[PDB]
């Protein structure tokens, strides 16, 4: 809720000490304009969670489901036209591109100009993530160390 | 247009039952009436970044029995390309301009899958990445259990050996799991048994399977007996010898065996199948290897042809 | 000047598209409390430069001269006791520890558990930076690609 | 009779402008309408006494696209012949009896030239001696700057890299110096600059040339940008990094570049041309490599044919 | 006469508790007041038929700190002796005539035991046969858990890693099983767990032991934490990564740990113990390695002395 | 306390004129009256991670002439330690516990400097990292130009050869630049000349220097003539031969030479100094090499002694 510009895409409620990381992996700083980075505050349904708005951008529906294995619950409520006209919240996508690294040491993706791509599975119980290239299904907690 | 024209055949679970059925039926056919100048004038690359000459001599005869020309290499850390620093991506980017189909084996996994991203229109046949796929072997394993059992369904099929790291038996199970009925018997040392993600898969499509200690309790029920080597280093010098002999197959054991029953082995064997089995009519590993010609021909013809006229 | 908490260390006026980078190299997110990250605004003696305050921290005089080869000019004016009681601005230090990587490919510092350390030289004209380990003096623009 | 029938093509300054013009015009042609069984029944030797598989796979496909057969070798200190003590002269003396054309790469210089003295009627194509000639590369470099610029004259052509030891840029300058106008821009590290016997030659035929510090001052004037690697050992660990980045070409720099402008590279690159250039329409090194097929075909056809019927 | 004079020290279960107690007590002693010219004038052979320089530099300093001279070899398939065809028996038969004590590591098992049959009066210290004994390591592992815990009995001692093939943890258990109380905690991947002949032995002398999934459930009870590497090839590329991190020890985990508690590792580590543990006071692997000097000195002095005067 | 006790001697610009003066004066001394059992009972490690036997046999005799014991290794990709994955930091951490001084040569730069961070109290002598320091050579080069010229100041000293990559002449200039007067003459091929950061340094302390094409224009003015090899690959096959002979020194040229004048060479030579120079009294490279014993002894004694009693 802290001081921020009218109009942009608001990203909110990021969990415990993520947020810098999300600005790191999805490369949100490359595409400039005012990047109201909140961070390390108390916020909604928490009272100790990270959050941050931007101006002029407009992340897609697939662009927001990318957050899914990092936050799940996290508002991304657009401040369209003049004000907060369009709520959202990520679920879990069908394919996480770039960002994560294959834990198989002998994968060709450590040696190449290729985009890292894991097909997502298990809606919850222990989200499994198989590599596009070496076809190995590891746990998500395992790929998420990086 | 063929269903496989221009397709890169990289995995066995990349394929569907219906084109596995189109690969097999075609093989049966080219075996019947050969097409010697079908691929006449096409130039194919035998890129074995990882040497393996038994897969190479097979593939390369298969190109030739269809009249194609072959350029290529067996690398053993000395081939200038795709070595000094030149990325495997940039090697495929220049091979893809003078050949018509790449054949490729490599040490790292998803290598062929990477090739697919830079070959453009050129199809890529995967002769084996690393620990991952070798679908051409599986396409000659199924062509052989069907040429002999007359069907790929409702069969009893044993799986003997190092079933944990044995990628050849992993992928024969997934492909046979696209068909109905089919019983499975896994005979393996306690410590090298079948990984439980396959067993998980087997249960969701409701496939029947057991677990055994020896080929002694399996032999009268068994149609196929797919044999595979148990490595000395994978067990323990002592644990190896106590259990070792339950996994050897001499012909003594071929007593209860059904008449149809075939003993298949991916090769090379060493000693887990004995020379007195070779005489017995249930020994079919040498013929299994010969049919690899027919299964690999079929991929080459479907992949480089729209109008397949046979 | 934008909305921020009383008391902390204010870091200001960061140059063209740095700021995320400074939060990356000096590891300013590890030590939590409210991290008012400004970024991509108009500010002092600029009207298009980055900037960001924090709460509860208090960077040292050597901690601030670390910025030197990244900003030079950049206020770091403390909001002590209750309010803005102590101005600063980095010059160029005598030794930049961690952060930068030796451009010599054959240095042992690419293979080891050792802290990267370059002795600084040339107050201006072409700031040279020799390695602690391989004793090679490269230009700063060259090490600054990373 | 062809002007090149039975000729051994060993150097680029062994050739004259008019048959360089006959090599190029023929290549353009075979590319247009292929002649698959032109060299049908001829047997050609791929003698790579020095392994190099990117030159070998190119040459060997080129023989095959004309229907020829290939016998040969990649030696890596193990080939019985031309090794134990058997002189390279006496190796050629027995190869020359069963083949129809030798293709040859070797570590020492004038090796192919020595072969010419013992092959008799057999033509020798030189796939690269040592530090000296590799005319087949140059014949595919000119075929590519002309397929894209529409002419081999009055062009602006940059030369980036290790220009001292860079034999590939040496010999591209001498061949382009047989044509008119043609400006030259040499961008090189202070210490690896263009040797001054070439610069001497360039002045006697009155050819225009400059010297630059970076591709930054050259880019809007340039038609071709022939790129080549600067080796780490040739400079000094520190001197390497200070100057290094002026010789890298990312696509950022392709801003002022003319529409025609082509970025060519002999390959293998490593990092002096970046992956964001590959997308840009000025990147033509992968196609440069593909055309090597067409230039090498042409030599094989002119050399083994009198009546070239295309 | 010493109880160990002229003895060949080949196995750890070749020894009895009372001379294990005589090895340890002596080490504590020579560490206290060094005896620099004790073995003055004796000549000792460092026969490392299998290279291993960390065991060799240790052994060889130990000979020297007692004033002995050393002749020897690190073979890497090139040492003329005990190679071309000369039996390891006949190599020992000629070394045994000019030295006073042989030190020996070899690839095959029972090599040192074979040496014992041909050395005659010459003692043989076994620096490690193959998959079998390396008692000098165990004699420095016990000297270190006792120098720090003040006793070799009624201790809690964890065993982390590849416990199946981990010969170093096999033999630390058998030697600690000659003492009383002593609890054991084995943390291991499902597939590389402690072999059940040791667990059998542990039950007959009535020794207490558990089995755990991680150092997470063990840390507040533990005195020693003997760490050891889990090899990538022993598990499965995926099964390796899922379980991997439970066997890594960063200092984060050293929170509940008792004050006495020592983290020991046989070395070389790679990554299963992290650099932030090295600062923590529970890290004792570097000192464990330093004490190997003291334990190996002791064998050399007892074996080559009757009247040990310290 | 000595000014060098416990010091790690890693660079030549790590030292100051006054302890360079303490190294030299001590060497002159131990040469005079040897101290055979000075380092009696100390154990020193000869860690040559990079083989080099001429530096090793020198260092190792030097330890021994002072009565010290030596343990160590010449690695050629086979030494178990500091190889498989064990960090060079963690190798030094276990060597540092059983030796008293490490001697160390390695392929990567700052290796010895890294050792210094993990050896603790143990001094590290740097036998040469990579392209960076080898201060022990320089400490025997200065000990020799002073044993013969009677002073390290206001001398004429020539520097012949590959002066760009020639680290041995780099560091002889910096050390001689701490003394007064001293003229410098650099004779070098156009392309391998003295790097201009040294020339920069030479101008700030106001040191006199020239640049020459041959030893022909330098010979009557010269006190020292420090010779060094010009590598064939660093120039150009032709550029090598045209200029080559100006850098060879046969005895023909020793005609104008002063009586004092000494021809020194770091070794190994090949052909840039001819065998008829060896007879001439100006040849002092073999004695230069012999004195390396005396300079390296001195570091070992100062570093391992407080009270140096000579
Ligand atoms: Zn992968
Ligand atoms: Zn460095």
């Amino acid at each position: 809720q802290v001081e921020a510009i009218k109009r942009g895409t608001v990203i909110d409620h990021i969990p415990a000490q993520i947020g810098f990381k999300l600005l790191s992996l999805f490369k949100l700083t490359e595409t400039d304009q005012r990047i109201t980075i909140g961070l390390n505050l108390p916020s909604g349904e928490m009272g100790r969670k990270d959050l941050i708005k931007i101006e002029n951008t407009f992340l897609s529906e697939d662009q927001v489901d990318q957050l899914a294995l990092y936050a799940p619950q996290a508002t991304v409520n657009r401040i369209d036209n003049y004000e907060v006209v369009g709520k959202s919240r990520p679920s879990l996508p069908e394919r996480i591109d770039n960002v994560l690294v294959c834990p198989n040491s002998n994968c060709i993706s450590h040696a190449e100009p290729v985009s890292s791509s894991f097909a997502v599975r298990k809606r919850a119980n222990d989200i499994a993530l198989k590599c596009k290239y070496c076809e190995k299904e590891f746990s998500h907690n395992v790929v998420l160390a990086n | 247009a063929n269903p496989l024209y221009q397709k890169h055949i990289i995995s066995i679970n990349d394929l569907s039952r219906d084109d596995l059925n189109l690969v097999l039926a075609t093989a049966a056919k080219l075996k019947a009436n050969p097409q010697p100048e079908l691929l006449k004038h096409k130039v194919i690359a035998s890129c074995f970044f990882e040497a393996s000459t038994r897969t190479r001599l097979s593939f390369e005869t298969s190109m030739h029995r269809l009249g194609a020309s072959v350029v290529g290499f067996s690398d053993s850390a000395n081939t200038s390309l795709g070595k000094k620093g030149e990325t495997l991506a940039d090697t495929i980017s220049v091979i893809s301009t003078y050949v018509d189909a790449i054949v490729m084996r490599h040490p790292q996994e998803g290598a062929a899958r990477l090739a697919t991203e830079f070959s453009g229109n050129v199809p890529v046949l995967n002769a084996g990445d690393g620990s991952n796929q070798h679908p051409t072997q599986t396409l000659l394993d199924l062509f052989t259990i069907q040429e002999t059992q007359g069907r790929l369904d409702n069969l009893h099929v044993a799986m003997v050996g190092d079933l944990k790291f044995g990628r050849t038996v992993h992928s024969l199970t997934q492909a046979l799991a696209k068909f109905d009925g089919n019983r499975f018997y896994f005979i393996a040392p306690d410590a090298l048994a079948m990984p439980q993600y396959i067993l998980d898969m087997l249960d969701e499509k409701g496939i029947a399977w057991s677990l055994h200690s020896s080929i002694e309790e399996v032999m009268a029920e068994v149609d196929i007996l797919y044999m595979t080597r148990v490595q000395k280093e994978r067990l323990d010098p002592s644990e190896y010898a106590n259990v070792k002999a339950q996994f050897v197959l001499r012909a003594s054991d071929l007593h209860n065996a059904k008449a149809n029953m075939k003993v298949l082995h991916p090769l090379p064997r060493v000693d887990e199948i004995a020379t007195d089995v070779d005489k017995t009519p249930h020994a079919w590993y040498f013929q299994q290897a010969g049919n690899g010609i027919f299964a690999r021909q079929a991929l080459l013809a479907l992949v480089l042809n729209r109008d397949l006229v046979l």
